[PDB]
């Protein structure tokens, strides 16, 4: 649906996952930062697009990055 | 309403600019302005104004006059607040000038 | 040998996508692991739009200022 | 015309002092305060002056009361949370005796 | 059941917008098409406020039967041969209620 | 980990609201959340109102994933209980959704793979002219 | 390609919501973003679409000609033009009441009709076209051209004639042919028309297709041209007494350069326009043979751009690599094209009023106002589009690695300087223009108009005095008789030009004053601020400090979330969208200025404008309130008049201008959470559970709703001002 | 019958052709191959 691609500038603070209201993101093991973890995005099909993940990303610009794309009923926040 | 009320009764506020009600004439137009000035805020969004402000901040860094209180565009909620505030002020002051000029100049 | 700048060295940024592009900063710490891609933690005087004053930068996304 | 505001003759704004009537050049007010004062039987500027000093006295009184009821001797939550007393007093005393004393003034 | 609340209120808002402002638009169109017989007016299709007119008829006759302690009605906006002019000015003759008052009250 | 195999557990005590499953459950997927409450207590459910979840296992069927995960975060932060919700399509095939490894997604469990992950800084993405007249975008190389 | 209605996009086709419908309508002509697209297929769709547009243009002109031929009084208008009303078309509205049929019957018609305020009557009468059968023939021919363009657009979509991508990228042969033939041979052919037809038509005889091979446009006939004695084509200039349409006072010349106006029509001479189109035909036919196509001579635009690198590098790498960022990029081509088109449309507007080409078009006042307003709003829109397509180029088509350090990348190198100095100029202009206007408002308010700041426009009065206007006493090159300019032209065109410009009644270089200064600076504020918004959105199209990855999000996207303080309206599309507001404001200023100056000229009291244009309550009272009386009285309770439609359209434009505020002020989220309640109610209302949508009814998208609010806003702006400017100028007609 | 032609075409383009186009384009909007 959407396209939540993340970048290697992630520091493993786990704040995008802790902000995500749809479990799009999840921390995985990684070796590119002091915290030794990075935030994957398997459940991109559940992404509404609220960009709470990148309103909580403490990088110079951003590491998690939501690119709005084809809108499905899960991505249009529809309970009907 | 446009003809027999707004156009007709708003003759005393515009054939003002003269005796005492000139302020009501003036507060007509200025109110007409601020309402419209509000439309800068309601229609727009913080992103454009932050980018304009960062260009102006470049222009200020190029003269050693960079402020320490970093210039940020208004909050989104604050843009909406400023908009509805100026909108109510300008519309209500337009109506106030109109009402008071008309009714002090006719009754 | 400790890689990168020092824990108090002044540095400027050559990263195009950063808020502090062509702006100086203070190196807090450099991660000595040769597997972290962005080890140089920099501290800046002025916050970005996210009200954050620091970010990790690369070695080639940084330039040791001569001041 | 009821007028209780005069402007200062500085940049030509003195024309806002209009021929409202009564050997007086000023701004025709619209607050209806003159009508209140005729409903109170004032009939003198001395009375308006002394009730203005009284309202300044009450403004200082309320400011001192706010200072006292925050900084020097402030109620706690058991005083506000009781509302039967607040209603009883605001009914019998504020609005009851208030209307009673206004009826006394009028009578 | 908040969705029932907001749904029925949205509906009655749409209904009210139509059967007031669309009445105004019908009047504009008909008067612009040269069909004043098809407007919503007193000289046209009449939408008379029967209920408010009935209240005016009662309160114009209230102090004679229902409130005999009053020598005259509580107000003169109801009706009667009462027009309390103090000088060359009216001061509240009985306000009539026609089709336009229905339209604007529904607005 | 093996999923938790949604049973026919009871539901909270709720008097009904206008926030339920209208048509996204009849013809499309709807969701269901299960939480073990140690005691019976009141909680603000995401469809408006206030329900009383029972002791032991509870089950609440919701219309979309955001309701489930909002309620789950409020449960895990306020009542400190362990929630886990599913997705049930109208033909069946209940899909286990939230943890997906037993542990919550903020913890870096091994086994889960890197999907949606670019090994570059965000401003090293090529321009749209590079990917023009191609089905790919500037963030998928 | 896809399944549902947006067959060109399988992302909207796979959208359960109603957004599918809207976005498939909107993105239908964005061929660059469609599925399975190639540069070849993009270019071919563009070519066929251009054919479709030309077909619709010729069809619309054929409709004008048919409805003036069928329902127009054009045969009666060519008898007494300046005292007979044009007729656009008839009207069959079954809602009309009998008073509205009595009222809309104009121009000596069998029924109700509409007055052609478009000027097609004057223009057609000036180029020949006397009887209605001529307009019928023209409509038939333009129907034929519409079918021809449709045939071409279908034919150039078939494989046997589908042109290749490298054929639309032949940027030298196309310029060669379009300058030489589209611009030169067409101007030459219009000279052929003006000489064989329109000049004989102005001088009596009706040279038509049956008898144009046996009449001489000049009594000698191609002796002067071949023998070089071209002065023989400027022998009898039908001097100062010619009645247009009759042979009284006529002449024999066909290309005399006279300058100035006809005395009767107060338009330009058809001999002047014939010689004009001939001259620019020679110039464009010469300029065509410049770019190398196939024949071993000419320039290559590459090695003109590649060669224009200044030594010293003040520009940088110069234009090194700019042929490729325009030839391969259709959005650069479109931006440059719309820039030039907006400039020349504004030029059309600014010259057609002051140098009217058509007979008796300066005498009908509503026509000139409608035309100037039309072409200026069109020009402002076309300019806004030029900039929007420059932004779309910077996002979609700009390749920085191909054009490193050249004259185009240097824009983005110092975009902050451009944006900040535009933000200085506009801020200065607004502060001071508004300060002076408000100073004068307050001075007139305080009854001391002598205290006004009435800054005379000395620098425009000096230019007027450099053109022969003897109304300021500056004694400059053409106002001074003892000068080189009033010696080398005093024998050719300065007689007519001086006698035209010195006439205070025409629109040629109107006598200006301090109100004209102040409103010209308001105009400058509008142009600079619209430019600021658009340039800022174009240069911040690829990215900024707040969103450096904007190029990855495309041109039109809503925002970047509430994070980083808030990123509402950050796209370059949003910059365009705000610049349409500032553009409509700017053109409203230029057209308010035009219409009030001209309605005061036409009425007679230029002193009204000169004393009332310096303070804004003069614009509100003496222009908007005063001239809108006959408009809003188009339908009163006791009757109506012919301006009833303009009153209704006035209020209609008000209504939609206000409805745009719903979409601009009120944003999404409130409406989705409203339509959720509506969907609940429909799914729980008895006898309507039977009926269920197929498209899930979501609220409008964000960028969509900015567009929809802008569309309502602009429709209302345009309709309101059209109604006011036509009703006021047609209620009194000067 | 040439003053009657507006009465033929103004409904046929304004009522009938809009019904035709709205119906046909609503079917095209909801089609599924
Ligand atoms: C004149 C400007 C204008 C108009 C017409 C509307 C119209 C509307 N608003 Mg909006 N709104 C506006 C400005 C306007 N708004 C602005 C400036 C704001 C700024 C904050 C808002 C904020 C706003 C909110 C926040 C809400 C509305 C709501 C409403 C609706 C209530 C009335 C209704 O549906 O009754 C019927 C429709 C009307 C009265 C509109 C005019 C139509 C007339 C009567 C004639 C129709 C002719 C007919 C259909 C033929 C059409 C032609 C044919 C060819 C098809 C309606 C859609 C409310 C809503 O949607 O819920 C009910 C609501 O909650 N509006
Ligand atoms: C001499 C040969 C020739 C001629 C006549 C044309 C003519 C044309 N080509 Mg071109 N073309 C040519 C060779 C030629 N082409 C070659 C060799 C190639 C291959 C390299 C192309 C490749 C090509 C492409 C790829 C496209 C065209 C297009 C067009 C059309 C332009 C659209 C239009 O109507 O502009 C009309 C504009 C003018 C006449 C200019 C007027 C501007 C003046 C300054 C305005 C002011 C005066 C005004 C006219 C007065 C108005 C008053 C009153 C009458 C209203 C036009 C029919 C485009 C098109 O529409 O496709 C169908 C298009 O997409 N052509
Ligand atoms: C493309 C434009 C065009 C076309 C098709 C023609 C075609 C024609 N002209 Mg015209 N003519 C034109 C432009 C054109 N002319 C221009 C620009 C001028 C001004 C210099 C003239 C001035 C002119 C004269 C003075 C005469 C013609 C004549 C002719 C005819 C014989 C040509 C040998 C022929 C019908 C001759 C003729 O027999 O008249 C019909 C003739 O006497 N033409
Ligand atoms: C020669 C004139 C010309 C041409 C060929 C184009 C062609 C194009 N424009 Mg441009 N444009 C123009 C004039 C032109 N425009 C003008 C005058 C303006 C200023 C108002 C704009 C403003 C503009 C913007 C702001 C955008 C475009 C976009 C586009 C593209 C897609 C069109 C679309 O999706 O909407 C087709 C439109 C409709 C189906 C109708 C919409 C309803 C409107 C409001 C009223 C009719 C297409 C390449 C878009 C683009 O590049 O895609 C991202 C885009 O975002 N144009
Ligand atoms: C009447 C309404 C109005 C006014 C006054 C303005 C004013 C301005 N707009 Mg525009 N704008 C408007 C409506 C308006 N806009 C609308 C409806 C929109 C659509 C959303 C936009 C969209 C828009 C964009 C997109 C841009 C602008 C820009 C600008 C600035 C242009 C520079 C200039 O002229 O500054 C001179 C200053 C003024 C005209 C301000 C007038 C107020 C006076 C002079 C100040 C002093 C008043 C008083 C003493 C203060 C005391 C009051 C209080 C403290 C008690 C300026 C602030 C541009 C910008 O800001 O860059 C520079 C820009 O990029 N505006
Ligand atoms: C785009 C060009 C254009 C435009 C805007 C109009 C506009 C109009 N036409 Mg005209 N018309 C045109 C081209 C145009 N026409 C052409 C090319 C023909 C010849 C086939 C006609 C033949 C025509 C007739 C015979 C009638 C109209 C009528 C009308 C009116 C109602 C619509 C119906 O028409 C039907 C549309 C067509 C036949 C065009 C098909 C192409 C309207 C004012 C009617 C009228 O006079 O109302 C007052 C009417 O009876 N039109
Ligand atoms: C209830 C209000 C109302 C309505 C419905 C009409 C209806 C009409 N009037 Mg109007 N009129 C009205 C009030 C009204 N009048 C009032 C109050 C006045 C003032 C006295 C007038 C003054 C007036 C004049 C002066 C004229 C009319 C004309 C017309 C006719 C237009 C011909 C037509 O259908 O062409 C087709 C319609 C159009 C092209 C306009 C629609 C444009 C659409 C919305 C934009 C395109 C959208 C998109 C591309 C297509 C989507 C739809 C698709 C499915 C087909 C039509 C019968 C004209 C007439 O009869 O001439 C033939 C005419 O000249 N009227
Ligand atoms: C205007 C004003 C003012 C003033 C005012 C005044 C002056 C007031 C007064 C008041 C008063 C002066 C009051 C009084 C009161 C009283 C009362 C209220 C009483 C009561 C009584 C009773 C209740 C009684 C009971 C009884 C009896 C019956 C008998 C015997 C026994 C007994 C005692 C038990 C001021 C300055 C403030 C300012 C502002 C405004
Ligand atoms: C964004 C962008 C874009 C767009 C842009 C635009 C839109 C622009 C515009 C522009 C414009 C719109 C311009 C204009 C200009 C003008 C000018 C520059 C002028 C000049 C003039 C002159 C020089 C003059 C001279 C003279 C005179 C004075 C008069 C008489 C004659 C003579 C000749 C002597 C593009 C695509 C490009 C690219 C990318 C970026
Ligand atoms: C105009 C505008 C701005 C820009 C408005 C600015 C940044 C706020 C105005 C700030 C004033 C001008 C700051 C200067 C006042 C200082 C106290 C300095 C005083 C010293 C002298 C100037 C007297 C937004 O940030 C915005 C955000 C979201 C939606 C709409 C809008 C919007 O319309
Ligand atoms: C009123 C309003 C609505 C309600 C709009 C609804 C959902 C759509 C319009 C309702 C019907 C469909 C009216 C259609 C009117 C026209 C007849 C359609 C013309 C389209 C044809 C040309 C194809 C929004 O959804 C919205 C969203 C974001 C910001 C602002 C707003 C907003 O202001
Ligand atoms: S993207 Fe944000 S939440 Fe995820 S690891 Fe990086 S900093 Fe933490
Ligand atoms: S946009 Fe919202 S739902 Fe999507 S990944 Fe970010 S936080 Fe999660």
């Amino acid at each position: 649906s959407h396209s939540v691609k993340i970048y290697d500038t992630c520091i493993g603070c786990t704040q995008c996952v802790r902000a995500c209201p749809t479990d799009v993101l999840e921390m995985i093991p990684w070796d590119g930062c002091k915290a030794k973890q990075i935030a994957s995005a398997p459940r991109t099909e559940d992404c509404v697009g609220c960009k709470r993940c990148e309103s909580a990303c403490p990088t110079d610009f951003l590491s998690v990055r939501v690119y709005l794309w084809h809108e499905t009923t899960r991505s249009m926040g529809l309970a009907y | 309403w446009l003809r027999d009320f707004l156009w007709a009764q708003a003759s005393q506020v515009i054939q003002s600019y003269g005796s005492s009600l000139s302020a009501y004439g003036l507060f007509f137009l200025g109110a007409h302005f601020v309402w419209a000035f509000s439309l800068m805020f309601l229609f727009s969004g913080r992103g454009y104004w932050q980018e304009l402000i960062e260009s102006i901040v470049w222009a200020h860094n190029k003269l050693k006059v960079a402020p320490a209180t970093q210039p940020r565009a208004l909050s989104i909620i604050q843009g909406r607040a400023v908009g509805v505030t100026h909108y109510l002020l300008g519309g209500i002051a337009t109506t106030w000038a109109f009402f008071l000029a008309r009714i002090i100049a006719v009754g | 040998p400790p890689i990168g700048p020092k824990r108090g060295s002044k540095v400027k940024i050559l990263r195009r996508e950063s808020y502090w592009f062509k702006n100086v900063g203070s190196v807090v710490a450099v991660d000595q692991d040769p597997k972290t891609r962005y080890p140089v933690v920099v501290r800046f005087a002025k916050v970005n739009y996210a009200n954050i004053s620091t970010n990790n930068y690369a070695l080639d996304e940084v330039e040791e200022v001569a001041a | 015309g009821p007028s209780a505001q005069v402007v200062w003759p500085i940049v030509g704004q003195e024309i806002l002092n209009g021929d409202v009537g009564g050997g007086f050049r000023g701004i025709q007010i619209t607050s209806g305060f003159f009508q209140i004062w005729r409903a109170s039987g004032i009939t003198s500027e001395l009375q308006l002056y002394c009730t203005a000093i009284g309202a300044l006295v009450f403004a200082a009184l309320m400011l001192f009361a706010g200072w006292f009821h925050y900084h020097k001797a402030a109620p706690k939550l058991a005083w506000f949370q009781d509302v039967e007393s607040m209603l009883n007093h605001h009914l019998a005393g504020l609005l009851g005796l208030g209307s009673l004393s206004w009826a006394g003034h009028q009578v | 059941h908040r969705d029932a609340i907001i749904s029925h209120l949205n509906w009655v808002c749409i209904f009210l917008g139509f059967h007031s402002f669309g009445l105004y638009i019908h009047n504009d169109t008909m008067s612009a098409l040269g069909r004043p017989q098809d407007m919503f007016s007193d000289t046209a299709i009449q939408l008379q406020p029967v209920f408010a007119q009935w209240i005016q008829n009662t309160h114009a006759l209230a102090p004679g039967v229902t409130a005999p302690g009053e020598t005259a009605s509580t107000s003169l906006t109801w009706g009667g041969g009462e027009l309390v002019a103090v000088g060359g000015k009216v001061a509240l003759l009985p306000i009539p209620l026609g089709t336009a008052d229905f339209l604007v009250h529904h607005i | 980990t093996p999923p938790q195999l949604d049973p026919n557990t009871p539901s909270p005590i709720f008097a009904g609201s206008t926030g339920g499953l209208l048509r996204k459950a009849q013809v499309e997927e709807f969701y269901v959340i299960t939480w073990n409450s140690p005691k019976e207590q009141i909680f603000e459910m995401p469809t408006g109102g206030a329900a009383i979840m029972r002791e032991g296992p509870n089950l609440l069927k919701l219309a979309r994933k955001e309701q489930c995960l909002a309620l789950g975060t409020r449960l895990r932060s306020k009542y400190k209980i362990t929630y886990q919700f599913y997705r049930v399509f109208p033909n069946g095939e209940v899909q286990y959704l939230h943890p997906k490894d037993g542990v919550y997604p903020e913890k870096a469990n091994p086994g889960r793979e890197g999907v949606g992950l670019n090994m570059r800084s965000i401003g090293k993405n090529v321009s749209p002219i590079e990917v023009k007249f191609t089905g790919k975008q500037s963030y998928d190389l | 390609m896809a399944l549902r209605f947006p067959r060109f996009s399988q992302g909207l086709a796979q959208d359960p919501t109603t957004r599918r419908i809207w976005f498939g309508i909107a993105t239908a002509h964005d061929f660059e973003s469609h599925d399975d697209i190639t540069e070849e297929r993009l270019y071919q769709n563009i070519f066929a679409s251009h054919f479709g547009q030309l077909a619709i243009i010729f069809l619309w002109t054929s409709g004008n000609l048919f409805h003036v031929a069928w329902q127009g009084n054009f045969e009666t208008w060519v008898q007494d033009p300046l005292h007979v009303r044009p007729i656009a078309h008839a009207i069959w509205d079954p809602h009309f009441g009998q008073p509205a049929v009595e009222a809309f019957t104009r121009g000596g018609a069998l029924g109700p009709v509409n007055i052609a305020y478009s000027g097609v009557y004057q223009w057609w009468y000036t180029i020949g076209l006397r009887t209605n059968e001529d307009l019928y023939t023209g409509a038939l021919f333009l129907l034929f051209l519409s079918a021809l363009s449709l045939i071409g657009g279908w034919l150039h979509l078939q494989p046997k004639w589908k042109p290749r991508v490298s054929w639309f990228k032949n940027a030298e042969s196309r310029l060669n042919h379009h300058l030489s033939g589209l611009f030169g041979v067409s101007s030459l052919a219009w000279t052929g028309h003006l000489v064989h037809v329109a000049i004989p038509a102005s001088r009596g005889e009706y040279v038509r297709w049956n008898n144009f091979l046996n009449v001489l446009p000049h009594p000698q006939g191609l002796g002067p041209l071949f023998t070089g004695q071209w002065n023989l084509y400027a022998q009898n200039p039908d001097s100062s007494s010619h009645l247009f349409g009759t042979s009284q006072g006529s002449g024999t010349a066909i290309l005399t350069l006279l300058g100035g106006f006809h005395p009767q029509t107060q338009s330009l001479w058809l001999t002047d326009m014939a010689h004009h189109h001939l001259a620019i035909a020679i110039l464009f036919l010469i300029a065509g043979h410049m770019y190398r196509t196939n024949f071993g001579i000419g320039h290559s635009i590459k090695d003109l751009l590649e060669a224009h690198i200044p030594p010293g590098g003040r520009l940088g790498r110069g234009h090194k690599g700019l042929y490729d960022t325009i030839n391969n990029s259709i959005h650069f081509q479109l931006g440059l094209a719309l820039a030039s088109l907006g400039v020349i449309t504004s030029l059309v507007a600014q010259h057609m009023y002051s140098l009217p080409a058509y007979a008796f078009i300066a005498q009908d006042f509503t026509t000139q106002a409608a035309l100037y307003t039309h072409h200026q709003y069109i020009a402002g829109f076309i300019m806004t589009g030029a900039f929007a397509h420059g932004a779309i180029f910077f996002i979609r088509d700009y390749n920085p690695e191909q054009n490193e350090d050249n004259v185009l990348a240097r824009m983005l190198d110092h975009k902050e300087a451009i944006i900040s100095h535009l933000s200085w100029a506009s801020l200065f202009l607004g502060f001071h223009t508004l300060g002076l206007y408000v100073h004068n408002d307050v001075m007139l308010a305080f009854g001391t108009p002598e205290k006004q700041i009435l800054i005379e426009p000395i620098f425009a009065q000096w230019i007027q005095s450099a053109h022969g206007k003897t109304s300021y006493g500056f004694d400059v090159l053409l106002s001074s008789t003892s000068g080189p300019a009033f010696n080398a032209g005093r024998s050719i065109w300065l007689p007519g030009w001086l006698n035209a410009i010195n006439e205070n009644s025409n629109s040629l270089f109107l006598t200006i004053g301090p109100g004209d200064f102040l409103v010209h600076h308001a105009i400058a504020l509008g142009l600079h601020t619209t430019t600021l918004i658009l340039v800022k959105g174009a240069l911040d199209a690829r990215g900024s400090k707040l969103m450096p990855d904007k190029k990855d999000f495309g041109y039109s996207f809503p925002c970047d979330g509430p994070g980083r303080g808030g990123t509402c309206d950050i796209s370059a599309w949003d910059a365009f969208y705000l610049a349409v507001f500032w553009m409509l404001n700017t053109i409203g200023w230029v057209t308010f200025y035009w219409h009030w100056k001209h309605i005061t000229l036409w009425q007679g009291n230029v002193s009204q404008f000169n004393e009332s244009s310096t303070y804004l309550m003069g614009w509100l009272r003496d222009y908007l309130w005063l001239n809108s009386s006959q408009l809003i009285n188009g339908y009163n309770p006791f009757g109506m008049n012919s301006l009833s439609v303009w009153a209704w359209m006035f209020l209609f434009g008000h209504l939609v201008w206000a409805t745009g505020f719903m979409f601009l002020i009120s944003w999404r989220g409130y409406w989705q959470e409203l339509i959720e309640t509506l969907a609940w109610a429909h799914e729980r209302t008895p006898l309507a559970n039977l009926i269920r949508w197929k498209d899930k009814p979501v609220a409008l998208s964000i960028v969509q709703a900015r567009l929809v609010g802008l569309a309502h806003f602009s429709v209302g702006y345009i309709f309101t001002y059209a109604a006011f400017l036509i009703a006021s100028t047609s209620g009194k007609f000067g | 019958t040439f003053n009657n032609l507006p009465s033929i075409f103004v409904p046929l383009v304004g009522l009938v052709f809009p019904a035709i186009a709205m119906a046909s384009l609503f079917l095209h909007i909801q089609k599924n191959k």
